[PDB]
């Protein structure tokens, strides 16, 4: 004697219940574990509904200070011919040291945007670094 | 609070609409 | 003093690569069948590309190549559907092998 | 007619770990034969029916 | 042998065949309980009404409901709920009131161990949609432990046999808010019309407050 | 109790 | 007079420890960070349900939360090894073929299950007929992947909920929870992340059925002396 | 979708129209309605 409504409560509110008014004469084995270390969420069916109107989700674009910095680097260096090695972990490409370089630069005191690009591809290049101009 | 979290902000990376052949033209 | 994970994913090379369209990435063929190569770039999903027609047998399990991404996960939604429909792979073109 | 053996013990346990499949047979030569497709990469008629 | 089984709707479905005609098959719907909250409800379909019968019967001790019940007499509050086109609107009772419900709802709560009750069922009396609308209404009752829960407060009913006396139903187990739930000048929960015109005394019917058996 | 006619499904079984 | 002792001692006694067979020392959020588990889908495939375990989107790629995922990790390694330790049965269930046959091992070296195959209608709901009435059924079926290969929920997900059997299964950011017991928030693509998965299970299952026989083992030689 | 219907369960399932496909496939399964029109719009 059980339940196979898996859409009325869960397993354990379900089991719990029926154990209670003695329709299942023994307890499963894992109801024991899951009394002590439950989920976060008890598990109950629930019902995908379709967002309408003014609702949306609440995910938030990911962004950060530097992409501006990024955007900028693409549009007029564009990509590096090097090579992006996404397996190693700690991977520095042409526009991260750029990156890096205009950061040091702003905290310098440097301010202003148009003149914090420019210098930052002269200090590159005395360091060796090649930076071909899309155009 | 935390220095690494994302910040909110428009879309630096996006890119400008198409435009046709004959867009700003008399 | 235990890094964040806002800090892992702000410092990782996928995040500071941008958008992936037209990137040049190093990949890694990790399975072949016939003449096409499965390709692991350090994505989510893998690209399929085919064994190119110079130089084929220089490109065995493990060889590292370049590529140039377009996608990291095609997926399109079609008319009178509720999500997206994925084909659970990358789209790149495969340019050729890299070498020190 | 040969009988198939028991397939669990008195704890309940099924002896082979693809019991649950129901043709554990069967799906256990699939993944013998496919463990050996994947060791040869690694590594790399008239009278017969 | 805890449960008792009660038929509730037999049906004799008539499908037109290609070959074969009109063929006779038999739909039933039967109810199981155990008197003590475990209750449910299947369907039987077979050519034999008593192959039906075996099928319904059996099937529904696996899809099982339990029903929670105040003092194991009646509901713990008014229910009134719509399943497709079948109203159903049940009032939680004292003890002596009696089963006074439709004479299905009355079969099903005999099973369940609901002894007092009023139903009222409007609309659509489809046996099938009375029967799940009856047990969706009756599973999602919440009892005065869940509300102390939800709102950390105690549950206190005044019963006006025993006058002003407070009694202390169910506690939260957590902590207990010392903010009063706010009063309300003025209620905005919506009413039944026939609950108001009784209330009022306007609800005159010659059918109503008839002397029936014992149920 | 209710004397639905009993089932004996080893009658045919192997 | 001595079972009680022995249920006491033995299967009472780890359920009053947090974490009785240190399940946490097993991964961190940068061991899963470099499995690429925070890698999900792009945004148009989410499930709404899977929104609360979501970090963001960058660049339209859904990003998930591994602080979330680590707790919610932490959670379904200690039930699996608790169910280990009780000697339940762990039935192995995904349909991505990539991995059909690391799974199958990973099941075989740990002592458990795996269902890799085609699932037929009622092996859970059916399983009397199907196998026989003394047939006894999983105890915990861990899902590492969810979806069949329509793109649906694996039909074991409903049919384990209809069963009562608890689920422990990775979720990926197109997969919905509301029936899973134990989700856990994670890449179920990446061929990192998925052999991650597998020896976290196959170390948690292995460690709890070694405690499980040194508790034992010490029961006994104290009990005759 | 049109009153030509496209709501199909399984509509994100990869169409590989082979050779090899044929001959693993079941002739015992009856073609959908709108497998037909999967076969048309490849010939247009
Ligand atoms: S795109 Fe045609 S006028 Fe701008
Ligand atoms: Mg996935």
């Amino acid at each position: 004697a059980g339940s196979r409504l898996e859409t009325v409560g869960s397993i354990f509110s379900r089991t719990r219940d029926l154990v209670r008014a003695g329709v299942l004469k023994e307890k499963p084995l894992w109801f024991d574990v899951y009394d002590a270390f439950p989920p976060l969420r008890e598990p109950v069916f629930q019902r995908p509904r379709v967002r309408y109107g003014k609702a949306k989700a609440p995910i938030q674009d990911i962004w950060y200070h530097e992409d501006r910095i990024r955007a900028k680097f693409y549009s007029v260096y564009g990509s590096g011919q090097r090579a992006f090695d996404l397996f190693n972990p700690n991977f520095k490409s042409t526009c991260q040291r750029f990156v890096e370089k205009y950061t040091e630069l702003q905290k310098l005191g440097e301010t202003d945007e148009e003149k914090l690009f420019v210098e930052t591809g002269k200090a590159l290049l005395a360091e060796g670094v090649i930076l071909r101009r899309v155009g | 609070s935390n220095e690494d979290l994302p910040i909110s902000m428009e879309n630096p990376y996006k890119e400008p609409l198409k435009k046709c052949i004959l867009c700003g033209k008399h | 003093n235990v890094e964040s994970f806002a800090s892992m994913l702000r410092h990782s090379p996928l995040t500071q690569m941008g958008p992936a369209k037209d990137k040049l990435v190093i990949g890694r063929i990790f399975h072949i069948v016939e003449n096409d190569l499965y390709i692991d770039f350090g994505g989510k999903f893998h690209c399929v590309c085919r064994r190119p027609e110079v130089d084929g047998e220089k490109y065995q399990k493990g060889t590292r190549v370049r590529l140039r991404l377009l996608d990291l996960e095609l997926t399109s939604r079609f008319l009178g559907a509720t999500t997206d429909t994925t084909v659970l792979e990358a789209n790149a073109v495969l340019l050729g092998i890299q070498e020190s | 007619p040969r009988q198939r053996a028991i397939q669990w013990g008195e704890d309940g346990r099924p002896f082979h770990y693809l019991f649950y499949t129901g043709k554990q047979s069967y799906y256990s030569l699939m993944h013998d034969v496919y463990g050996m497709l994947l060791n040869l990469e690694k590594h790399q008629v008239i009278g017969s029916r | 042998e805890d449960f008792d089984t009660r038929i509730l709707e037999v049906r004799n479905v008539f499908t037109m065949t290609a070959k074969e005609g009109r063929k006779k098959s038999i739909r039933v719907l039967v109810a199981v309980g155990n008197g003590k909250g475990a209750a449910g409800f299947s369907i039987g379909k077979a050519t034999d009404r008593m192959d039906a019968f075996r099928k319904a019967k059996n099937r529904a001790v696996h899809h099982l409901h339990y029903i929670e019940r105040y003092e194991d007499h009646t509901i713990f509050h008014d229910i009134s709920l719509r399943f497709k086109r079948t109203h159903i609107k049940m009032k939680k009772q004292p003890k002596g009131y009696g089963l006074r419900c439709h004479r299905a709802i009355i079969t099903i709560c005999r099973l369940i161990g609901i002894k007092d009750m009023y139903a009222k069922v409007s609309g659509s009396i489809n046996m099938l949609s009375l029967t799940q609308g009856l047990f969706r209404g009756l599973s999602r009752q919440e009892t005065h432990q869940q509300l102390a829960d939800k709102k950390g407060l105690h549950v206190v009913e005044i019963r006006e046999e025993c006058g002003p006396l407070p009694i202390v139903v169910a506690s939260p187990r957590g902590p207990l808010r010392k903010d009063p739930e706010p009063e309300d000048e003025v209620p905005d929960v919506k009413l039944d019309w026939e609950d108001v015109k009784t209330a009022q005394g306007m609800k005159r019917s010659v059918w109503s407050n008839l002397k029936r058996a014992a149920t | 109790a209710f004397v639905i006619p009993k089932k004996n499904v080893p009658t045919s079984k192997r | 007079e001595d079972s009680t002792d022995f249920n006491d001692k033995i299967l009472n006694e780890p359920l009053k420890h947090s974490d009785f067979f240190n399940v946490k020392e097993l991964f961190s959020v940068r061991s899963l960070f470099d499995a690429r588990v925070h890698l999900g889908h792009k945004a148009g495939c989410r499930h709404r349900f899977m929104e609360p375990y979501i970090f963001g989107s960058r660049l339209d790629h859904d990003i998930i939360d591994l602080e979330q995922t680590a707790t919610h990790l932490q959670l379904a390694l200690n039930f699996t090894a608790h169910m280990a330790y009780r000697k339940g049965i762990i039935l192995f269930i995904s349909r991505n073929r990539q991995f059909s046959y690391l799974i199958e091992n990973m099941a075989r070296d740990c002592g458990e299950y795996a269902h890799t195959r085609y699932f037929r209608g009622g092996m859970l709901t059916n399983a009397r007929l199907l196998f026989g009435p003394t047939v006894r059924l999983p105890d915990l079926i861990i899902f590492l992947h969810t979806l069949n290969n329509i793109f649906e929920p694996h039909v074991a997900v409903r049919d384990a909920a209809k069963m009562n059997i608890p689920t422990v299964g990775i979720v990926d950011t197109n997969c919905n929870p509301c029936l899973i017991t134990y989700p856990v928030p994670g890449n179920d693509d990446s061929p990192l992340a998925v052999h991650l998965y597998c020896r976290l299970f196959q170390t948690a299952i292995t460690r709890a059925k070694e405690k499980r026989q040194q508790v034992e083992a010490l029961y006994r030689l104290q009990g005759q002396k | 979708k049109v009153w030509y219907e496209s709501p199909s369960l399984g509509s994100h399932s990869t169409y590989k129209p082979s050779k090899l496909e044929f001959l693993m496939r079941s002739t015992s399964k009856k073609t959908r309605k709108e497998d037909h029109a999967r076969l048309r719009a490849l010939n247009g």
